């Protein structure tokens, strides 16, 4: 399987090769919406 | 006496040297068997989808659990994952790019769509089958689940419980953005939060006999809806049914949450603290716990 993409855009899997930006659900920040 | 068969199907693959999976399987199958009761002429058929090493593992587990306490007739059947994968592929290929991790279309993902084409895979002598995850714990007689087939309204082909996390609220983000007033991805009792595939009542006859259901399996329908919903997933059958459930909720008899009480809270801690509770609430007497995302089941 793959880990869900925490970003709102791009593919279903985190670190989607064709995704450049990461829009995080409200209240989270980072390249993986960590903080 | 006119023998009456009941059919369950479980995926059980890559189980050699997977002790966590074997222990889950052990909890599921012992609870199932300890609590099951069937009349004398009835037989419970346990179908397992497995490659050859996992077939051997399952046989070792099963011999320890059979015959069941309750002394009813039980038959075990194995289906080769490789054979099923090749039968599924023509039907299922076009959906894979939308619902598999991540892209594009790999044989290894085809088996995760088994339920969507189960009516083309199982012989015609099987009219109905219940597909179940192995990370379940049964708190009642599985025979009772079969009466839910009786509650299918005309046109319904599948019985399935709602997804109890906001994963589809997240997945449908763009569609929700473009359609502020949508119920798509909202929590119950009035939202459409999508489906969980851990427990599914596949009415094979009704699936075979539905013009609507057959059409939705067509490559161009799959593509039109995935475009309309801007939908991308990696959860396979669960994603496809969720999607077509947005367009055609008539197809699905929604099971009560107590028939698939999901324990996973991964999404709570990934951006959905506020709303999480509204998705996750389930009350009533629990019939099946589902320890999804490797969540310990309580006792
Ligand atoms: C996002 O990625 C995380 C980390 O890998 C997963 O834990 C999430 O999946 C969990 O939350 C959503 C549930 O729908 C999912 O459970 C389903 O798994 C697919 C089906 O095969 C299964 O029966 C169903 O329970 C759960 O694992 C993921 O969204
Ligand atoms: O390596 C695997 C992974 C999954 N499964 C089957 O498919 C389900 C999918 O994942 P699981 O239930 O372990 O986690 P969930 O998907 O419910 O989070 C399991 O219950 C098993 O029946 C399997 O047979 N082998
Ligand atoms: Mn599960």
């Amino acid at each position: 399987q793959c880990e869900s993409n925490p970003c709102l855009n791009g593919g279903s899997c985190k670190d989607d090769i064709n995704s450049y930006e990461c829009w995080c659900p409200f209240g989270f920040e980072g390249k993986n919406c960590e903080l | 006496v006119v023998p009456v068969d009941y059919h369950l199907l479980m995926m059980f693959t890559k189980a050699e040297h997977n002790a966590p999976l074997q222990a889950k399987a052990r909890v599921a199958l012992s609870s199932l068997l300890r609590l099951a009761k069937f009349e004398a002429h009835e037989v419970l058929n346990l179908h397992f989808v497995s490659e050859e090493a996992s077939r051997e593992v399952a046989k070792a587990l099963l011999r320890e659990l059979l015959p069941p306490a309750a002394g009813f007739k039980c038959k075990v059947i194995f289906h080769d994952v490789a054979v099923l994968t090749d039968k599924l592929f023509p039907v299922v290929e076009a959906m894979q790019k939308y619902f598999s991790a991540g892209s594009g279309t790999y044989y290894s993902d085809s088996i995760f769509f088994l339920s969507v084409a189960m009516h083309q895979i199982m012989p015609k002598e099987i009219p109905r089958i219940i597909q179940l995850d192995l990370d379940l714990k049964y708190k009642t007689n599985i025979r009772e689940l079969f009466e839910e087939f009786d509650n299918f309204l005309p046109g319904a082909v599948i019985g399935i419980a709602r997804e109890m996390q906001p994963v589809y609220r997240h997945t449908f983000w763009q569609f929700r953005h473009e359609n502020p007033k949508t119920r798509v991805g909202d929590p119950p009792p009035e939202g459409l939060p999508g489906f969980n595939s851990g427990v599914m009542l596949l009415n094979l006859e009704a699936m075979r006999q539905s013009p609507l259901y057959s059409h939705l399996l067509e490559p161009s329908w799959v593509q039109q809806l995935a475009d309309k919903y801007h939908f991308r997933g990696h959860l396979g059958d669960q994603d496809f049914f969720t999607m077509i459930g947005m367009e055609h909720p008539e197809l699905f008899h929604v099971l009560d949450c107590t028939w698939n009480r999901q324990l996973c809270t991964w999404w709570r801690d990934h951006g959905y603290s506020d709303v999480f509770q509204a998705y996750f609430r389930c009350e009533g007497h629990v019939k099946i716990y589902h320890g999804n995302c490797n969540t310990p089941i309580p006792e």
